[PDB]
């Protein structure tokens, strides 16, 4: 049992509008329906739903303005919920309307807010201005002096007053000192002349000053009128304030329903209009399970009208090309995006998510099989999952944090899985794992073993321990023995045996992928794609590459140290079997016979390719004819599959190198990393030491999240990433589907 | 969860509503042709009688 995509219907369902409004209503929350387009040469203008998506813009402009003004106010207005009832009257024109007077009344507040403010200030300017104190701006008065002395100096005199803590500029919006001069003139002349003066100066000199008491009466009574003024404008913002915190809860909850409300006149956009009757025929793609609970769904939208429209939904049997729909809940969605994001699978093709989910991390733990780095790694996805009501319910808008939160359940498990490979590669932080368990060699042996006194030349020396001196031996009891993390050949035992797995695991995982094939051959009765397809294709996998593994497992259990010279070499076997290089001797062999089984396995490979490789294209002409197809073309495109299949395993095979490569990169990586920062920061010296380890652990740590945690878990992501998508999936995840776009009640905040 | 003879019987449902829109549309217009006739009828009678009684 294989997890499949789900069926989408070409069924038509049939009824009357209003029926159709209130069920596009219920459908639309549902979720569950993918509707088609009944009329694509048909534009919003011809489909007649424009007079109704155009009210709903404007309103939502209106509504959006409205908002923008509210948000720049800093209003509280939670935004809290009732948005779920989602009404849709056609009453809501009014309630528009209600709401664009709100908008109306708020733009003209503000518009006389700033008409009364600027009032307010010329007024302001009064009360300074009557002795009298006229306003200036007084940037550089040193030059309007100048320049009225230069049109006639020295003529009269110019009076100076200064006002006392100046307030806010009109202008500039700040409070500066200001003061001015005043000189009353007798000649128009010289009126006409300081008047383009003062317009082209920093200056407001426009009133003529007055000494009669009368004026003076004036100015008090405008004073205090513009003090009313100012009253009321305190009083229309309070006002408008409390206006705009009940329209901000209103409008938010409004606003949401009001998209609704677009989002179903779109929907209702995309339909066929009938002739017969004011009905329209929608199509969905839809599995039964849904078409199940959408016949409900269709009774509850239908009896919200007050028609009650039985609303037929007719099965149809002809199948079209459907989207592809792959259920996921909160833990496998992200595994899925990352499946998409190389491509959306054919329909009914075999899913490889529910396999991602185990494999990739699998993948990443040998890439990164670091102990440490793997716990600090899950700690990193945990802080994310802690906060998780924390980041849902909040505004996200950096989008690399909102994509490793996404992937945070990934991130966990491929932490989970690299601790365990950690833990068997005894590695945390270059860090080995002692289970008293270290039994490789009794040193105590090595010193009888006529080595006597060998630390003194050991001052220059390192010395290999030797195997099979008949006092060594025993394997760990868990993992790679502890003693070769800190041995200058570590390099040659433990880089080999890495190289080995990763070859074994990269043709396992491949063998795998193909036999998924298989039940994609079965589930679209393609017994061809079997009979001249898998079945010559593995073959051609089997006998080469598994035989490979067999000969690792074979030379580990086969050979001890007994035979260590001249140890028959895997690379040299497996070159010359390909090759049919069969020396008499020279070379020893690993199983008498091998000669025999290399030649055989070859011919047999190359024995399976004739059906592989054209035998397919010639049998569907021989049936064609008969029944009776570019059969050149077809040669064309099975040659090519061939060739990409049979150099793709061994391309492929390198590919999985990689688990090999970035395993050993890190490891270099965290050796040196210790080796030449932590430890360098130890000493003999006490205090010197501890203080030391201080700073240096710190740059430390920081150096293995800058270098390890962050960048190489990211590289190794997307490694892993791409064996997914190009060795495993290209065995059996072939073609392309399109994407599954429901009905849905998206528009909830 | 419909069978052939569901979805059909809702078929003949929906035929149904047609057929009643039918008559009661057509009652509407045979009201009004109603109104029309006997507006008409009146205004002609009282015309011409009145015609002759006026000459009489």
């Amino acid at each position: 049992e294989l997890f499949r995509s789900e069926e989408m219907t070409l069924a038509q369902l049939f009824l009357q509008s209003e029926a159709a409004y209130c069920c596009v209503s219920e459908l639309e929350e549902l979720g569950k329906v993918q509707f088609r387009d009944l009329n694509p040469d048909v534009n919003v203008f011809q489909r007649k739903f424009v007079n109704e998506v155009r009210r709903c813009e404007e309103m939502d402009r209106k509504l959006r303005f409205v908002e923008k003004e509210i948000r720049k106010a800093n209003i509280p207005i939670m935004d809290t919920g009732e948005n779920p009832e989602v009404p849709f009257p056609r009453d809501m024109i009014d309630l528009e309307a209600n709401f664009e007077k709100i908008e109306n009344e708020l733009k003209e507040i503000n518009t006389n807010q700033e008409a009364l403010k600027r009032n307010f200030l010329e007024l302001t300017e009064l009360k300074f201005i009557l002795f009298v104190a006229g306003v200036i701006n007084r940037e550089r008065i040193p030059t309007f002096e100048r320049m009225l002395w230069r049109v006639c100096r020295g003529n009269v005199f110019l009076r100076q007053a200064e006002i006392e803590n100046p307030l806010e500029d009109p202008v500039t919006g700040d409070y500066v000192h200001k003061s001015v001069f005043i000189i009353f003139f007798q000649g128009d002349q010289l009126k006409n002349r300081v008047k383009k003066i003062c317009e082209g100066f920093r200056a407001s000199l426009y009133p003529c000053p007055e000494t009669p008491q009368e004026r003076k009466e004036m100015a008090s009574g405008v004073n205090t009128r513009i003090d009313d003024l100012q009253m009321v404008l305190n009083q229309t913002e309070d006002h408008r304030q409390r206006v705009l915190q009940a329209a901000a809860k209103n409008i938010r909850v409004w606003f949401i329903k009001v998209r609704k409300m677009k989002a179903i006149y779109h929907t209702l956009n995309l339909c066929n209009i009938d002739v017969t009757q004011k009905c329209l025929i929608a199509e969905v793609w839809c599995p039964v399970t849904d078409l199940d609970s959408i016949q409900f769904a269709l009774r509850r939208g239908t009896e919200h009208s007050g028609s009650t429209v039985p609303s037929i939904l007719n099965r149809m049997q002809t199948n079209q090309t459907p989207p592809t729909y792959n259920k996921t809940n909160k833990f496998t969605h992200g595994f899925q995006n990352i499946v998409d994001a190389y491509g959306i699978g054919t329909y009914r093709e075999i899913n490889p998510a529910p396999y991602t989910v185990i494999t990739f991390p699998f993948l990443f733990a040998v890439m990164f099989g670091d102990f440490g780095h793997g716990i600090l790694m899950t700690l990193f996805a945990v802080w994310m999952v802690l906060r998780e009501s924390r980041i849902l319910s909040q505004k996200n808008e950096n989008e690399m944090f909102s994509m490793v939160f996404s992937g945070r359940y990934i991130i966990l498990l491929m932490g989970l899985f690299s601790i365990y490979t950690g833990l068997i590669y005894n590695d945390c932080f270059s860090k080995s794992l002692n289970i008293f368990g270290s039994s490789w060699s009794v040193r105590p042996m090595f010193t009888i073993g006529n080595w006597t006194e060998e630390t003194l030349l050991g001052s220059s020396v390192l010395q290999l321990n030797p195997a099979i001196p008949g006092v060594f031996g025993g394997p760990y009891p868990f993992g790679i023995d502890p003693i070769w993390n800190i041995a200058t050949n570590k390099l040659t035992f433990l880089n080999s045996f890495k190289m080995k797995m990763s070859v074994i695991l990269g043709i396992i995982h491949m063998l795998f992928g193909v036999s998924l094939s298989l039940f994609n051959h079965i589930y679209f009765k393609k017994p061809l794609n079997i009979y001249f397809g898998f079945i010559p294709e593995i073959i051609f996998m089997s006998s080469l590459f598994g035989y490979l593994v067999i000969l690792i497992f074979y030379k580990w259990t086969a050979y001890d140290a007994h035979s260590s010279r001249n140890a028959p070499s895997l690379l040299i076997h497996f070159i010359n079997m390909f090759l049919f290089s069969y020396p008499e001797s020279g070379n020893a062999m690993l199983y008498s016979g091998q000669k025999g089984i290399q030649c055989f396995l070859i011919v047999v490979a190359m024995l399976c390719v004739p059906w592989m490789l054209l035998f397919k294209p010639l049998i569907l002409r021989h049936q064609y004819l008969r029944k009776k197809f570019d059969f050149g073309d077809t040669m064309v495109h099975q040659a090519i599959h061939t060739i990409e299949y049979c150099l793709g395993c061994i391309s492929n095979t390198a590919s999985y190198l990689r688990l090999w490569a970035l395993s050993l990169a890190h490891a270099q990586l965290s050796e040196v990393l210790w080796t030449m920062v932590i430890h360098i920061g130890l000493h003999v010296r006490s205090l010197a030491g501890g203080l030391g380890l201080f700073f240096i652990f710190a740059a430390f740590a920081t150096l293995t999240v800058a270098i390890l945690l962050i960048m190489e878990g990211l590289s190794a992501f997307l490694h892993a990433l791409r064996l997914h998508w190009v060795e495993f999936q290209n065995k059996f995840y072939t073609g392309t589907g399109f994407k599954f776009l429901p009905f849905s009640f998206e528009h909830i905040r | 969860a419909l069978s052939d003879a569901d979805v059909q019987k809702q078929i003949k449902h929906m035929m149904a509503f047609i057929e009643q829109e039918a008559n009661e549309k057509a009652e509407e217009i045979d009201a009004k042709a109603e109104e029309e006739f006997n507006i008409e009828k009146g205004r002609l009678v009282q015309t011409q009688r009145l015609k002759i009684m006026e000459y009489y």
